[PDB]
RNA sequence: CGGAGAGGUA
């Protein structure tokens, strides 16, 4: 049959990292049927990069402190796990940190191979002020989602290792919301409110655009059951 | 006196103000609504509902 | 009101109200009741024309 | 330090009593404003007699009572009291 | 409104009247429960407004003396024995005895169990006395309910508050299109429906010759025939609709006494007031707040809650002093599209639409040509199809009243769905208006894809002391399902003093727990823990009474298991459809110019003295100036805020108000003399 | 185990009575 | 501020303004025509009625009105049906609930008429109650119990924070909300379980800011550690932005606290927007929170049975003794009141501590949604004494709880004293009214005139009497008598400078300061002696309830003062003094 | 961390008119949501066939009795509201049903045209003693979702007509359930299973076919922004 | 729609 709304997706831009996207003639039902899909493809589909563990050299059997920073590992684990970077390589790789006497250490202090690039320079990791060092060792792995921390059993490999939970997603919060868009006799057309929050590493739009082409692909398993089957057309544009 | 007989006893109230001739001045909340007037009270007080309007002159100037 | 005063029967008169209605767990202010009790003290019986 | 207001509850009624001693005044004020505005839409038909249209730019099909107000709240207005 | 509230309202005993109490001035004492009252006059059913205690309902087994006095039946005993020997007994007669309960075990003869027995006394005290002092016995638990109060199941574990509210809501309930009786009855019900009388009853036996919708011909065995007609769609004094149904075969043999046809909310011959719906006790999203109610929109699509209503419409011809107005279909300046629904007389034709403003009876009468057009109309928020015309003329030697030449009578009935605003209730005291009536596809569902048919909040159980519709829930889940104790080794212990043929049931299964004496806590729980699987073969109600649920509009089941089962839920005569009303302009009353009221009149809402005080407070006089003014008794100012309104201009100033001047005139009536200074 | 015997053809509704009623209503 | 109107009845009520957008628009020639067309609810006229009805106030009312708030002013909105659609936090000054109420809709038509309804009854700016200055729009109910529920701390749950083990760092540690959410919709976390999160837009407790940034302040983006549940962050995340972080379990008093708090310091608009913030986050978590009925959650109390049969040895000693020639009818019967009386309060006991923390029930109830421990007492322990038709206590108890069914006997006497009560009611609410309205007859020309009277007299208040060993305790019924009142001469303390001026409004930082300089008895203004010749002054009545200012001069009190005192006369039982 | 094996959808028969369907390796808590996305598409958004309407020889409306049938015309409407017919072309078409002397008259009486199929004969819709007739004629059409009785003031219609609501759902009832593989290496993944059972009209695999073209279809403009 | 009565809802 053919459908009488052809709905229309429109963008308020609040920030560059944070949009608001409505897409309002949606037919009766059909705002919490797409909602609900479009937010978790968007926070579990798309794919990304982050640091999967981490190795400090000074700090082997207690995890409290380390000689000559001011924080404590917890606040150094918190630091690392909020570091914007972006692989290519499938297979993990291995970055190293290094700065010596007093200063302050951020995330543009280190030096990624080819494949790696870092997308927040200036972000704070630690402040050295008492003339001590720093050496820590990153790795680097893709996914998608959150995953949490990956506990190594398998330890020959090292004994310092840290796993940390591992934020794959480039999206960082999405929301729905759903009102009501009509006056011509009927006030039950639904609305449809997202409202898309994103690293530094994609804009709302791509996300939101790879969310769409991630759901038309599943549904295309269902629709090649029966590809000459009846359903709903909404046109052309 | 009008106050009194909308309360109670209006017939008694009436035939003690109809003896001593009373004279109403109606100047309450239920005489005032009785007779369908603002009452004194709120924005029926004279600094209010006597307020006056008018744009500024900068503003009429702009126009 | 005949032995101590105005004053001392309009105190009287709020606390005995305002106890009433704390028994049953309600709170209203005083100053409402005193309004009331303002409104039941307002004149005075003559003795000598 | 609010999220934008919708609706009736536009202007802020917080912002509106900055201008007036009271709420009577407020609504003293906004009431003969609306009749103006309205005699001069009014008599706009027939020719202008004593009064000046609105001061801010309304609405597609704003009321005069909330022209008034908006008015109001941008300082355009002076009142006195009886 | 149906069945029982006539066979109650016929049962009713009232104490104010011409030579009896004044519903204002009686007291508080005449108003409350005597101890004389067990077995004479229910306890539970009585109104709720200044009526309440003053009209009561006669008990089951209560009985008139001829001198007035009612009586009550008890069992004799003798040496401590129970008989079979009924006697009946006056309060005064009563009071000199002490007499047992029915609940006093007994050991397959009189003799009492127990060496002691708790027994009724002079003036309301018990007391434990030796088994050899009793006198009589009650003849069963139910003694002092009445017919309503009996219907309820589970009543024993409701406040008497939500029972008297159900017992009187029971009566409120509109026949329904299609009627089904209860999974969890007491058996009050059989009865009620057959002495109600709105049940067709086999006089005597015989074989059913011939049946059709119209009529049922049954041949007697001593070659005698009797015809019963069927009474279909006809009009109770409320507007319901009073059908009757055959529910026997063409080959069928009937015995006397026997139900041949049905009611208007009888099933089988049974009472049968509501429907059966799946019912959850959880709280939903704010839409059954503070005693609102979610329902599905299933029970729309299949008309589980739809009713027909009647309405009657009348008109007369008389010949007044102008002289002979007549019903015809030449009315002046009408279009003749508007009459396209009158026939040749000048009345509708049957089988028509008529909607709000439509005509129903051409009528014109000489005011002085001068003929005008006084037709017959349809009331605003009316309409449906018209089913009937009957039409008396003094043409045709008909009893009319004096001065009237025709009696046209117009009917039009109309289905009515479940909407928001109507009003549902079960039997326990439970009622809330629909807050919202939801997709099937975004209801919680069960584990199968079973979606609930209503849901109803969890904050209202618990504080009105109603635990019965819980209760309730659950019998009605296992009766539904169905069970089968697994009595391999023995019977369970929880089972030994269940009845046989009460250790098996089949899914849609009726069961009966009575008033007083019915299931216990320790039998739920039992066939709660043993139920028949469902189709696949899986449970999904646990032990617990609770099942698992999914959200239908994210899909994620829920955390905690929620309370499912069935209940029995009736439709109250409080329709919204009946209720809304607006009003801008219209009639006026003639001594005091102001609007009139009521729906009927196209009245106007009262603004009293209490609204005036709040308005007051809040400091708003020019807001209540011109209520009290224009809109009420200004007789210009309401013309000129009319037209100022039709117009762009701005509201003009009142003026005096007309009961003023009323007050004026009637006090210089009583000779004093008003002036008004300037 | 059922409610009515009295009343030719009435449903078959079981009951969970444990007592026996003397006098019908 | 807003309500759903029929559309019919919406086309009834604005029947003139829509003929004369009708003329207007061209759809009709004249206006009989526009007339005829709305009469016959052509297709043409709910598109101009949809316009027609934009932001014009509408006043609601429901009988009886009790009180000032009985009527509210709305903003329509059409919807489809024939029920008025009622916002949820207005029932409680409206006292309705949704059985089968109903209500009346008024239009106001002159220019001053809807500048009133718009500015002084607007439903959002009637927040707090005028008799006591509490709020009334606040949530209840389902919503409480969402509230309670999302900001509970339940110990060993999932995700739960653990200290280093020394083969380990710490688990339960994470950089931001986002990342705990992303924890709790993997099913790693619960909305429920302590963790240590790091806040950049939460303003951090006092002393945590005090001790953690100094002088500058929090500055929004600084970063800290909270040691908290994310539930609570959710919560927190609902209240204005400067607001300092609350780390409770929302019980509603603790609510009813946070709400005085932002009336009393926030405009009236940011505290409308926080309570419909708080409404949607309720009614969202209360369907979520897991609470039922079911006669499995109803537990009955595991030792009853030796409870009464120990109460009843003594009941039969008392009774044995009466036998004998000890004590007469009278003393017989306040025995056997006593020993039962302490029988039912020893099985309320049990079942207290017999049941679970999160039982839905005891949730219920100690949420402060709704309910007491009376009700629950009676529903699963047992019923307890009832009473004769004088009123007397029975010396015979009902050992039967509702769960287990009433006998016939017990349920006798049920009836009766539930009718009684019944009766008693139609009785009160017939008495009070008689009172409300000689009440509001008396006073009902006491107005606010003047500004101030200039008088030196005044009356003492209490203000938390001194302890006998040395000490400050606070008066119990001190927020009725010296709040929202103004000084009428300084307070010093031993020779010291004046810690209070004259002439203020004396609120709770007030109040603090004097207890705290060590003074006892402070001297008020007050309406007794206002010295003014008609009505009252400002000065003299102080703080308005209802606004938490100074009140204005032309307000009507002595009516705000009838309403406040009668309205809860049916509360107040009518129970030889 | 990053699966790269793309789901697959099978089937299992389960009888002639329900079936499952199973859809794996899915990301770690989308099972439920495809899942309830699917139901609610299939419950609401299925097109099929329904009678509008109906016209029976003697009456007028459904308030009255035929002579000779034990069943009142109302009880006749809601006998014929649970036919299942399945309907080829778009616009109206009309059935014939025509009864004489005693016996049943069932769903298999009637006499459908080209394209349109009575799929449950058997039914049941009256019983004729001796002296009864009934000759109904029913309008068969096209759409989807629940439409309620179009009134004859509307549709211009004579007195005879009695419209009726239609009911376009050839879907009976759906559910589903996930299996979730959680391993401690963090290799978790999804499997959906979801039932279908339609009534007898269409199978269950048409109705998947029909859910997914209308998904592709909405889904389709979210991803026009690239 | 003037009056009287009866019943019901919150
Ligand atoms: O008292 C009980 N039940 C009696 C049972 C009874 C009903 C009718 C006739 C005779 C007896 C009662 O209902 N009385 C009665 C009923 C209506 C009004 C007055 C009375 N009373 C109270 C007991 S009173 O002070 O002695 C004298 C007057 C009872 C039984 C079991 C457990 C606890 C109980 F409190
Ligand atoms: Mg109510
Ligand atoms: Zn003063």
């Amino acid at each position: 049959m053919l459908i009488s709304q052809r709905p229309t997706l429109s963008e308020d831009v609040l920030t560059d990292n944070r949009s608001q996207f409505v897409i309002e003639p949606l037919e009766p039902g059909f705002g919490y049927t797409l909602g609900n899909s479009l937010r978790r493809t968007l926070l579990s589909s798309i794919p990304g990069a982050a640091v999967t563990s981490i190795r400090i050299d000074g700090v082997l059997h207690e995890f409290t402190t380390v000689p000559g920073v001011k924080e404590d590992v917890t606040e150094i684990i918190l630091n690392l796990k909020s570091l914007v970077v972006s692989s290519e390589e499938d297979e993990p790789v291995t970055m190293y940190l290094r700065k010596q006497g007093p200063g302050e250490v951020t995330a543009g202090d280190i030096v990624p191979p080819a494949g790696v690039t870092v997308h927040n320079p200036g972000m704070h990791i630690a402040t050295l002020n008492d003339k001590g060092k720093l050496e820590v060792e990153l790795v680097v792995e893709r996914g998608r989602g959150y995953v949490p921390a990956v506990q190594n059993r398998a330890s020959g490999a090292e004994i310092g290792r840290i796993p940390v939970d591992s934020i794959y997603s480039p999206v960082l919060k999405v929301t729905y919301k759903v009102d009501a868009t009509r006056v011509e006799q009927r006030t039950d057309f639904d609305k449809l409110i997202l409202d898309v929050e994103t690293k530094n590493s994609i804009s709302p739009r791509d996300a939101l655009a790879s969310a769409g082409k991630t759901l038309v692909e599943l549904f295309g398993l269902a629709r090649e059951l029966n590809v000459e089957a009846e359903g709903i057309e909404i046109g052309p544009s | 006196w009008l106050s009194a007989a909308s309360f109670q006893e209006t017939t008694r109230v009436l035939t003690d103000a109809a003896i001593n001739c009373r004279s109403d001045k109606l100047n309450g909340l239920k005489e005032n609504v009785i007779i369908g007037k603002l009452i004194p009270a709120g924005t029926g007080i004279n600094r209010y509902r006597n307020i006056a309007v008018q744009p500024t002159e900068e503003a009429r100037a702009a126009a | 009101l005949r032995v101590q005063g105005p004053r001392e029967v309009q105190i009287h008169l709020v606390r005995e109200v305002q106890e009433v209605y704390r028994a049953q767990g309600v709170s209203i202010h005083d100053k409402h009741i005193e309004v009331i009790v303002r409104q039941m003290l307002r004149r005075v019986t003559i003795i000598d024309s | 330090g609010y999220d934008t207001p919708l609706g009736i509850t536009n202007p802020p009624i917080d912002e509106l009593l900055d201008r007036v001693s009271s709420k009577y005044a407020l609504v003293i004020y906004a009431a003969k404003r609306a009749r103006q505005i309205n005699d001069y839409y009014n008599q706009l038909g027939e020719g202008i007699l004593e009064y000046v249209g609105p001061l801010v730019e309304p609405g597609l099909q704003e009321k005069p009572l909330s022209i008034a107000l908006r008015e109001i709240h941008a300082d355009l207005l002076e009142h006195t009291e009886g | 409104n149906n069945p029982l509230s006539g066979l109650t309202h016929k049962r009713r005993l009232s104490a104010l009247g011409p030579g009896g109490l004044s519903r204002e001035r009686a007291g508080l004492e005449v108003r409350d429960v005597h101890p004389s009252h067990y077995g004479r006059m229910c306890p539970i059913e009585t109104p709720e407004g200044p009526n309440i205690g003053l009209i009561g309902s006669l008990s089951v087994y209560a009985r008139v003396n001829p001198f007035g006095f009612i009586e009550t039946p008890y069992r004799k005993v003798v040496d401590g024995v129970v008989s079979d020997e009924i006697v009946y007994l006056t309060a005064d007669e009563e009071d000199r005895h002490v007499v047992a309960q029915a609940n006093s075990p007994i050991d397959a003869d009189g003799r009492f169990v127990e060496p002691r027995v708790l027994v009724r006394r002079k003036a309301g005290e018990v007391e434990y006395v030796p088994s050899s002092e009793v006198d009589y016995m009650d003849v069963s638990p139910r003694q002092m309910v009445s017919v309503a109060t009996a219907m309820i199941p589970f009543l024993e574990h409701d406040d008497a508050n939500r029972a008297l509210m159900g017992a009187n809501m029971q009566r409120q309930a509109v026949p329904l299109v299609r009627s089904e009786a209860p999974l969890v009855g007491t058996g009050m019900e059989l009865r009620a429906a057959i002495d109600a009388g709105d049940v067709v009853v086999a006089e005597e036996s015989g074989v059913i010759e011939e049946v059709s919708a119209d009529y049922i011909t049954v041949m007697h065995d001593n070659g005698t025939r009797r015809t019963y007609r069927m009474r279909k769609f006809a009009r109770s004094n409320h507007g319901t609709c009073a059908n009757q149904c055959p529910i026997v075969d063409a080959g069928d043999r009937v015995e006397a006494g026997q139900v041949i046809a049905d009611g208007p909310c009888t099933d089988d011959g049974e009472m049968a007031l509501g429907k059966n719906l799946l019912v959850a006790i959880m709280p939903w999203e704010g839409h059954n707040y503070e005693d609102a109610i979610i329902l599905s929109n299933r029970l729309v699509e299949e008309d589980v809650l739809t009713s027909i209503h009647i309405e009657e419409h009348e008109i007369d011809a008389r010949d007044t002093k102008l002289g002979a107005e007549e019903i015809t279909r030449d009315i002046p300046n009408i279009s003749d599209e508007v009459l396209a629904d009158l026939d040749e007389r000048g009345i509708v034709r049957i089988g028509a639409e008529v909607r709000d403003g439509d005509i129903l009876v051409g009528k014109v009468t000489p005011k002085g040509r001068e003929v005008r057009d006084t037709s017959l109309k349809v009331p605003h928020g009316e309409s449906g199809k018209v089913i009937g015309i009957r039409v008396f003329s003094r043409e045709d030697e008909d009893e009319l009243p004096a001065g009237v030449n025709e009696l046209v009578r117009v009917y039009v009935a109309q289905k009515r769905k479940i909407s928001d605003g109507d009003k549902l209730a079960g039997r326990h005291g439970n009622k809330g208006v629909i807050g919202k009536i939801l997709p099937v596809e975004d209801m919680p569902f069960l584990a199968d894809g079973t979606p609930v048919d209503i849901i109803l909040n969890t904050h209202g159980v618990p504080r009105r002391m109603n635990i019965g519709q819980i209760l309730e829930t659950h019998l009605g889940w296992c009766a539904h399902s169905g069970w089968k104790v697994d009595a391999a080794k023995g019977v369970p212990d929880w089972a030994a003093r269940l009845p046989d043929e009460l250790l098996e049931a089949q899914p849609n299964a009726i069961v009966s727990t009575p008033v007083f004496d019915g299931a216990q806590e320790a039998e739920l729980q039992g066939l709660l823990s043993c139920t028949l699987p469902n189709r696949d073969g899986d449970v999904l109600v646990d032990a617990d009474g609770k099942a698992m649920l999914f959200d239908g509009r994210s899909g994620e089941p829920f955390p905690y298991p929620v309370t499912v089962g069935y209940m029995y839920i009736m439709k109250l005569h409080h329709l919204v459809d009946d209720k809304i009303h607006a009003r801008s302009t219209g009639p006026y009353s003639m001594i005091t110019q102001q609007p009139l009221g009521g729906k009927a009149q196209f009245g106007g809402q009262r603004f009293g003295e209490m609204e005036c005080w709040a308005m007051q407070a809040y400091g708003a006089a020019y807001t209540l100036q011109e209520l009290l003014t224009i809109k009420s008794d200004d007789t210009v100012g309401r013309v000129k805020v009319y037209e100022a309104i039709v117009k762009g201009e701005n509201i003009p100033e009142p003026g005096i108000p007309e009961s003023f001047k009323v007050l004026l005139k009637e006090l210089q009536s009583l000779c004093l003399n008003v002036e008004v200074l300037s | 185990s059922s409610s009515n015997n009295s009343v030719p053809g009435a449903p078959n509704r079981v009951s969970f009575a444990k007592l026996r009623e003397p006098l019908e209503v | 501020h807003q309500c759903g109107l029929p559309k019919l009845m919406a086309l009834e009520l604005f029947k003139p303004f829509v003929m004369k957008r009708l003329v207007d628009l061209n759809h009709a020639q004249n206006i009989k025509s526009a007339k005829r067309m709305v009469e016959r609810q052509r297709p043409q006229v709910w598109d101009v009625l949809e316009e027609v009805i934009a932001e014009h106030p509408v006043l609601l009312n429901r009988a009886p009105t009790l009180h000032r708030l009985g009527i509210q002013a709305f903003e329509p909105m059409l919807v489809e049906g024939k029920a008025i659609q009622l916002h949820p936090l207005v029932c409680e000054a409206f006292n309705a609930d949704f059985d089968g109420d109903q209500m009346a809709v008024h239009l106001p038509l002159s220019a001053e008429a809807q500048a009133e309804a718009r500015i002084l009854m607007l439903s959002s700016n009637n927040i707090l109650s005028p008799a006591s200055g509490r709020p009334l729009a606040m949530p209840r109910l389902d919503m409480v119990t969402g509230l309670y529920y999302l900001t509970t701390e339940v110990p060993g749950d999932t995700g739960e924070y653990q200290p280093a083990s020394g083969d380990h760092p710490e688990t339960g540690v994470y950089s931001s909300p986002a990342e705990a959410i992303m924890a709790a919709d993997r099913g790693v976390l619960s909305v429920r379980a302590k963790i240590k999160v790091r806040l950049t837009q939460l303003r951090p407790p006092v002393e945590i800011e005090a001790e953690l940034f100094g002088h500058s302040g929090w500055q929004p983006g600084d970063a800290w550690m909270a040691e908290t549940t994310l539930g609570r962050v959710m919560f927190n995340e609902l209240l204005p932005l400067g607001y300092p972080f609350v780390n409770k379990q929302m019980h509603k008093k603790v609510q009813a606290a946070i709400i005085n708090d932002l009336a009393e310091r926030y405009p009236m608009i940011v505290v409308a927007q926080t309570v419909d913030k708080l409404k949607d986050a309720g009614f969202y978590w209360a369907t979520r929170s897991g609470v039922t009925v079911s006669m499995a959650d109803v537990l009955v109390p595991p030792r009853k049975k030796e409870i009464l049969d120990h109460y009843e040895e003594r009941a039969d000693k008392v009774e044995k003794q009466f036998q004998r020639g000890a004590l007469n009818h009278d003393e017989r019967n306040e025995a056997l009141v006593e020993i039962w009386k302490e029988a039912t309060d020893e099985v309320g006991q049990a079942l207290r501590e017999h049941y679970p923390d999160d039982n839905p029930i005891i949730t219920i109830v100690d949420s402060g949604a709704t309910g007491n421990f009376t009700q629950t007492r009676t529903l699963a322990g047992m019923k307890g004494l009832v009473t004769n038709p004088k009123g007397e206590f029975i010396p015979r108890p009902v050992k039967s709880s509702f769960r287990e069914g009433l006998t016939v006997l017990e349920y006798f006497i049920n009836t009766h004293g539930a009718r009684k009560g019944l009766a008693d009611t139609a009785l009160r609410t017939a008495d009070s009214g008689y009172l409300t309205r000689r009440l509001v007859d008396v006073s009902q020309d006491v107005i606010v005139r003047e500004h101030d009277c200039q008088t030196e007299r005044g009356i003492v208040v209490e203000l938390a009497e001194r302890a006998p060993d040395g000490t400050l305790i606070r008066d119990p019924y001190i927020e009725t008598s010296a709040y929202a009142r103004t000084l009428g001469t300084d307070a010093v303390d031993e020779a010291g400078n004046v810690i209070v001026e004259r002439g203020q409004d004396l609120g709770d930082p007030e109040i603090d300061a004097l207890l705290a300089a060590g003074i006892t008895q402070v001297k008020v203004r007050s309406v007794l002696t206002c010295a003014t010749s008609t009505g009252v002054c400002a000065t003299c009545y102080g703080r308005s309830m209802a606004t938490g200012k100074l009140v204005d001069i032309g307000e009507a009190v002595g009516i705000v003062a009838a309403q406040s005192i009668g309205e809860p006369g049916t509360q107040l039982t009518m129970r030889d003094i």
